[PDB]
């Protein structure tokens, strides 16, 4: 589906304008979409500085782009309701040079178009293009493509699909709007000769005996084992025992020796391209509560020698022994190495150790709040429609307390998951400006794949706004101070706002696919940051 | 029409007579000064349509001085804008005649004055609702009626006014007078009311072609389309002569505004049209 | 409130002209104001002798200055009734690149402007400036500033202030016209790199056992005690037992 | 005690080399002294980049500097024990055109020199310079000065002071090695026209009713009192009810 003519290629970074007819929510969502391109491809963007060809993003009627670089510079429309990252990513792929997937030359080998079900005067949007207009980039037809069309596209009757896959399983998959597909990224890379990406700095699942070029300290007391998932009941997080002889992870036994013995696992040197990074990883602390996993940086001391230790975050044992997720904000602007110390604590009271797998290091903010829900498939069966779970209260960078309500079974539709944000009262509220005028919620159901290019994390975006109101609060703003306007919960000793978000954030039959429930449990990321500065 | 460079030497000569004729028609307000030719377009002697960018001099039109005899206003006092005009010059008969005009003027931006000089007297919307302007002009007149008693005088009309508040209220005024019928002079004056003591000052100085003038408020719209006719519409200038030479003339629709614009008499953006 | 651009600075002494349209009183008061600059700062003034930039002082309409050095040379007006030293000092501070205090970028944090009480067409006199045009010279907003407007500045109603301090006590103090404030001198010194001043040659309050580098003779008979104010009823003049 | 000739004045930042013969302790002590200069004056330092004059700091014999900017660039030495911050500061004040305080022209009004108690061969280290060579910077002689020598300097007998203050209290004070004195900063600032320290960004003690240009929010519920230190136990920290 790529436009064949190489004169239609951009040259990076794509210079852009956000037109002030865009809502703040759209401006923030566009920048967030640019971050996903930079995190999965060598595509990059920059503010406009007088260049010949550029993208101006605007809020016109509907949501659309011209295909490829138009050398005079070009519009993208993100009409109201198109804010969600996948729609923005779809239209930016049009500007990068990609036509719709069901417009491939060979499409008819892979899909059925039920022409008589299309609205009259829309059937031309389903035209197929010849091989002189378009390349396949030597890739198969991809039903998972973000460039594909949903079954119910331009259709007369809401019960009847326009388009269905010839392999009937993919009827349930065509026109996903999670993210870029794996093949969409491969095509984008093949079009623009990408190999790296600007915002994945490192990742490691320990799969090779090379341990991703990590090393071990010798000034420490002992070593982490590069441990095989073949031992009974001790599975790594990458494969979870799904494959014999192939799951690998680092393990630091605390069951023997003295207290306060330690091992350093230490990365290969990294050359950060941004001032901030998020070190994601998965870990277990099955050993004594007094065991410590301490994350460190070793950074350039400014002589070009990477020897300056900086303790960044300490993870401590809890009653839970299942795989936890960690995110550590690093703030490295000079070359460095991320380090894990494990500290033995009371081996006379440890039957276990510290474990690491599925490390990822992105040059991004960290998710501002992270919620895991355990045994989520068992929860999803046990829960009645319109029952809820609530996250513990996160704080944003500005000190607003917030949370998420998960309704595992939507009362609004069968087989859908509802997920909604709320502000929570918290220790800072008294000084914060109220209502929450322009903070931009991004909620993401994490796809648990270490490699960020293998991730299709579902995400939805809104900006807390003055327009958000209810008669339940006397038609006042939902984002006013939660002690005034929310409802009390002894469940965390908080007030919580009326919640806002999405009935059917994702269907169950979508959520069961990919790595969204990898260890039979659900992971939700929340960000909630001010976007007033985009105005 | 032959569009004429704004620095064309015959146009530069024509502009000074056209401006003098514009002042000659004006029977109230202040003598205008050329800042710079900004348009000149010629029908074929020679008939010119013009745009002149212009300032205000310190002389009222009832004063007998020619515009070349007078000075420019100080930055904070400034009024400026555009005069659009229609004027003819016959080289054999040495004829110099404005037919018509429209002039739009503004004071200098009261913000940009305050940005340049904070205590500079900011100009006032001219009306009788400013009771302190009436008090200033009547006090300065009353002072002059005590400084001299060989004659006595009455306030005819307040023309230009500004005020300032650095010592308490300070007001500055210009106004026409007649004796205690037609005016006899223009007087400047001031009133400064400190809490413990007034201060008063005064000066007294003593003394057509169809068009329009407007002093608009600050932060140049103008109209002069004497015909819509693409073939042109008739005019006559044959009354200028002692003998019946055939000197009917044509006006076409007003021409819209590389040797342009002309060099400014004052280049400051405080007194410069866009 | 200082004009940031360092091209707008003077180089001392400021060359000046007193025009003859100034009354004798105004000429004399301007020289007295220079003696205050020369006494409280390294600012100095000289009679004009052919310099490219200079100040000419004139009795025009009202009392005003362009801000900072205009390199062609510039007018200060001192109109009738503006003879008092503090008004001259305020205008000379404008020529020395200062704006009014209530025109600081941050002023809204320190003063209320009652816009509806300002006379029509006089709202601009209360325009603030951004931090690109002006430095704070790393100094707080100073209500006691000579540049600060009086509470009743450009007001519609003589009973009602245009401008009031958000710290209500300073309603009574904003637009003092005694003298330079301590912070106005601090800002003038930070602007013009002053440390000494031309006309304060010494001072001493004895608060330091060094006694201001005073010494005691030995061809005299005895010594003055450096007497401590602790003894009852026998205090110093600097602090008067405070 | 400052060298009068203005050519001898540095132009900031003073470019510096640290020689590799310096220990780490001496290199780090030098950079720590620079932080004190930057913190208490407009004196600034930069690494060397080929400039005509510069300081090179050295671990040569003894701890010494040429006085003022030698326009070829100059050695300073920092021998053993001169790693102390105040001794670096003293040598950098020599580099910044300052002579010892007991070498002032008027020093004999303030300190006795016991020539008889000086080691033979070292009396010249108590020479005093005439006022054509040095300014007073209109400052008193300062016993608290970092440029002053302690009582036991160059002495024959360890128990017997070479130099003593004529005000006898100051025998317990002269030649302090704490820091710059307030007059050493006053001098340094008069010498280099420094009005603002590079690193003192703000300070406040609330002694003034404008509370150092702090403000109180309105989003909050309430306000902090600006409290008068008058109540029985509730004193300020600046003055402790003194
Ligand atoms: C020894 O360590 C156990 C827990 O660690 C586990 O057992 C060891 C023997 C080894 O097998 C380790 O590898 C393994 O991880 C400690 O037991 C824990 O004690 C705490 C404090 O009393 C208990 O916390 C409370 O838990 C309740 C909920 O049950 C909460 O309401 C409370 O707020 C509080 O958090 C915790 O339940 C308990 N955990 C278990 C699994 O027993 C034990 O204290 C420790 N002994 C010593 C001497 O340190
Ligand atoms: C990704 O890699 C591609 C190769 O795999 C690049 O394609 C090559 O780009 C060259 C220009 O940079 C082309 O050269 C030009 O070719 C045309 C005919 O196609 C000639 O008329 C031109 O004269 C010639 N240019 C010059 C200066 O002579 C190569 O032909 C072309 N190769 C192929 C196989 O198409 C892509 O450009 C590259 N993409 C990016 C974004 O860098
Ligand atoms: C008060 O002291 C200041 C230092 O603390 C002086 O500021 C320095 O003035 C220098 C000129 O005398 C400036 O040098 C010029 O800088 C500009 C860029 O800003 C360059 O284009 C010029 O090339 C350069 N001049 C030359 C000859 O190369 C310094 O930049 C400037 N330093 C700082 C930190 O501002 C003030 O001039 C002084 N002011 C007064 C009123 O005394
Ligand atoms: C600290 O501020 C001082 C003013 O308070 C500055 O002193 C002025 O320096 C000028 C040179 O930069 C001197 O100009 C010279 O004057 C003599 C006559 O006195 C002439 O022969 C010279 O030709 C002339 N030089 C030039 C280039 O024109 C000023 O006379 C002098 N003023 C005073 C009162 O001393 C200091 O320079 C300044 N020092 C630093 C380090 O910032
Ligand atoms: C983007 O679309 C807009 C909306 O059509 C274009 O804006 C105006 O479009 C009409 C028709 O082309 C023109 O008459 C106006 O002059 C256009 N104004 C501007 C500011 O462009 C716009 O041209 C389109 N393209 C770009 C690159 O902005
Ligand atoms: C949309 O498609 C559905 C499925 O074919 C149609 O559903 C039928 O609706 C009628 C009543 O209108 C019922 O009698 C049939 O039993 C329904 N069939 C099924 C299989 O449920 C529906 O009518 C279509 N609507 C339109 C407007 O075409
Ligand atoms: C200071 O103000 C006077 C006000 O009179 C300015 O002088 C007038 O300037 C204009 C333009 O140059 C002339 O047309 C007048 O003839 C001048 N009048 C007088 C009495 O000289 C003067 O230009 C202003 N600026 C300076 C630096 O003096
Ligand atoms: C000027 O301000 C004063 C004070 O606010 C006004 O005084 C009020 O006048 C009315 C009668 O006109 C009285 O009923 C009120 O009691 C007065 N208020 C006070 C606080 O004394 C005055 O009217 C205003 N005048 C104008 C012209 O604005
Ligand atoms: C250093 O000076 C002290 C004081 O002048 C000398 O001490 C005295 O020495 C005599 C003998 O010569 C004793 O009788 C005294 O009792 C000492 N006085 C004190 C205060 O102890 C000392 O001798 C000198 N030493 C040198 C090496 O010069
Ligand atoms: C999850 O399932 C396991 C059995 O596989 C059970 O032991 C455990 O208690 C469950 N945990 C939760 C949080 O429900
Ligand atoms: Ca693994
Ligand atoms: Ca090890
Ligand atoms: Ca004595
Ligand atoms: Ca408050
Ligand atoms: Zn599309
Ligand atoms: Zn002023």
């Amino acid at each position: 589906n790529g436009l064949r003519d190489p004169n239609t290629r951009w040259t990076f970074p794509i210079p852009y304008i956000l037109a002030d007819n865009l809502g703040l929510n759209a401006k923030g969502a566009i920048l967030y979409a640019f971050e996903m391109f930079r995190l999965k491809s060598c595509v990059d963007f920059k503010p406009y500085e007088g260049e010949s060809s550029y993208i101006i993003f605007q809020q016109f009627d509907g949501c659309w782009s011209e295909v490829g670089d138009q050398h005079v510079g070009q519009n993208i429309s993100i009409g109201q309701g198109c804010a969600y990252k996948a729609i923005i990513e779809h239209e930016i792929l049009h500007a990068l040079g990609f036509y719709h997937e069901q417009s491939r030359t060979d499409r008819d080998d892979y899909v059925n178009i039920w022409w008589d079900q299309i609205l009259s005067g829309y059937q031309h949007n389903f035209d197929t293009y010849d091989d002189s207009l378009i390349t396949d980039l030597n890739t198969p037809y991809d039903y998972e493509s973000l460039m594909h069309y949903q079954p119910f596209s331009f259709n007369k009757n809401a019960s009847v699909p326009t388009i269905t896959a010839k392999i009937p399983e993919f009827n349930s998959i065509i026109g996903q709007r999670l993210d870029f597909s794996a093949i969409d990224l491969e095509r984008l890379n093949r079009m623009y000769n990408c190999t790296t990406t600007h915002t994945l700095l490192d990742h490691c699942t320990f799969e090779k005996a090379n341990i991703c070029g990590m090393i071990q300290g010798t000034r420490d007391d002992t070593d982490w084992a590069h441990q095989d998932s073949a031992q009974a009941g001790e599975v790594d997080h990458t494969l979870l025992g799904q494959c014999t002889g192939a799951g690998y992870f680092m393990q630091f036994s605390t069951s023997s020796g003295s207290a306060e013995e330690a091992a350093l696992l230490e990365s290969r040197i990294l050359y950060p391209k941004r001032k901030q990074q998020c070190l994601q990883f998965f870990y277990k602390m099955t050993g004594s509560p007094s065991d410590r996993l301490v994350v460190w940086v070793r950074r350039d001391d400014s002589t070009g020698n990477v020897r300056k230790l900086v303790k960044v975050q300490t993870f401590q044992g809890d009653d839970d022994h299942n795989w936890k997720i960690a995110h550590v904000v690093l703030k490295e602007e000079q070359k460095f190495r991320y380090l894990f110390q494990g500290t033995k604590g009371d081996p006379q009271n440890s039957t276990g150790g510290i474990y690491l797998d599925d490390i990822t290091l992105t040059e991004t903010p960290c998710p501002t709040g992270v919620w895991t829900v355990r045994n989520f498939s068992q929860v999803l069966e046990n829960t009645s429609k319109g029952d809820k779970l609530q996250s513990p209260r996160f704080y944003n960078s500005e000190g607003y307390g917030f949370g998420v309500t998960l309704y595992p079974n939507s009362r609004e539709s069968s087989g859908y998951l509802r997920l909604a944000f709320h502000v929570c009262s918290g220790e800072n509220d008294a000084i914060l400006e109220w209502p929450v005028e322009n903070r931009q919620v991004i909620i993401t159901i994490l796809d648990q794949e270490p490699d960020v290019r293998n991730r299709m994390s579902s995400s939805m975006v809104f900006t807390t706004s003055k327009s958000h109101t209810s008669p339940a609060i006397n038609d006042t703003v939902i984002w006013d101070r939660p002690s005034r306007v929310g409802t009390y919960h002894t469940d965390c000793n908080c007030f919580r706002s009326i919640d806002l978000g999405w009935s059917g954030f994702i269907s169950h039959q979508m959520l069961k696919r990919r790595s969204f429930l990898k260890n039979d449990d659900l992971i939700i990321f929340v960000d909630f940051e001010d976007i007033t500065h985009l105005s | 029409l032959l569009s004429r460079g704004c620095n064309d030497s015959d146009v530069l000569a024509v502009a000074g007579f056209a401006l003098r004729d514009i002042n000659k028609d004006r029977k109230d307000g202040y003598v205008l000064r050329l800042n710079r030719v900004n348009d000149a377009q010629e029908y074929r002697g020679s008939l010119f349509y013009l745009t002149l960018d212009v300032l205000e001099t310190d002389c009222h039109v009832l004063r007998k001085k020619a515009w070349q005899d007078c000075g420019m206003r100080i930055f904070f006092e400034s009024v400026y804008g555009q005069c659009k005009a229609i004027f003819y010059m016959n080289n054999p008969s040495r004829v110099l005649y404005l037919a018509a005009y429209n002039c739009t003027l503004r004071p200098v931006s009261k913000k940009k004055i305050y940005m340049t000089c904070p205590d500079c007297p900011s100009s006032i919307p001219t009306d009788s609702s400013n009771h302190q302007v009436l008090e200033a002009a009547t006090e300065s007149l009353a002072k002059y009626n005590n400084e001299n008693t060989s004659k006595q005088y009455s306030l005819f009309k307040v023309t230009r006014a500004s005020s300032q508040w650095v010592v308490g209220p300070s007001y500055f005024v210009e106004y026409l007078i007649k004796e205690s019928s037609v005016p006899v002079g223009l007087c400047k004056g001031s009133l400064t009311r400190t809490h413990w003591e007034k201060f008063v000052s005064v000066t007294c100085d003593f003394f057509g072609p169809r068009g329009s003038v407007q002093y608009l408020p600050d932060l140049f719209p103008v109209h002069l389309d004497l015909t819509t006719n693409p073939q042109g519409e008739t005019l006559d200038i044959s009354f200028l002569f002692l003998e019946p030479m055939e000197e009917k003339l044509v006006v076409l629709p007003f021409p819209k505004e590389a040797e342009c614009p002309g060099p400014a008499q004052n280049a400051s953006p405080l007194v410069l049209p866009p």
